[PDB]
């Protein structure tokens, strides 16, 4: 109940921080992108595709943190 | 009639602004400062045309 407790605490910290930062950055991304797509209504398809790439990168960092959290949750191999 | 004449006619130009989708890529203030040379030039060329 020491090292497993430590891994659980580490998992909670990782999940919270990893999902706080890059998702808010993705919100900044989405604001500047969708504002320009609304003003210049021309390139909405390429805008949506690049926005998919951006949300992919940000949610990929978020999912990487979530995956480390679950790996400490499910199979604690150091704990 | 048979004497050719001169009418100082007045047709108003288009009074739309630039677009709400349009953005000021450099400055509001400097573009005002720039268009002043342009507008001064426009009135001046028109004035020289008027005198001629």
């Amino acid at each position: 109940p020491l090292i497993a407790a430590a891994s659980v605490i580490a998992a909670g910290l990782a999940v919270g921080l990893a999902s706080i930062g890059p998702g808010v950055g993705q919100g900044t991304a989405a604001g500047q992108a969708v504002e320009g797509i609304a003003r210049q209504p021309e390139a909405e398809g390429k805008i949506r595709g690049t926005l998919l790439l951006s949300l992919a990168f940000m949610e990929a960092l978020t999912i990487y943190g979530l995956v480390v959290a679950l790996a400490l949750l499910f199979a604690n191999p150091f704990v | 009639e048979g004497k050719l004449t001169v009418e100082r006619d007045m047709i108003k130009t288009e009074t739309p602004a630039f677009s709400p989708i349009l953005e000021f890529e450099q400055d509001p203030a400097q573009i005002l400062d720039a268009l002043l040379p342009l507008y001064l030039n426009s009135q001046i060329l028109r004035a020289l045309q008027e005198s001629l």
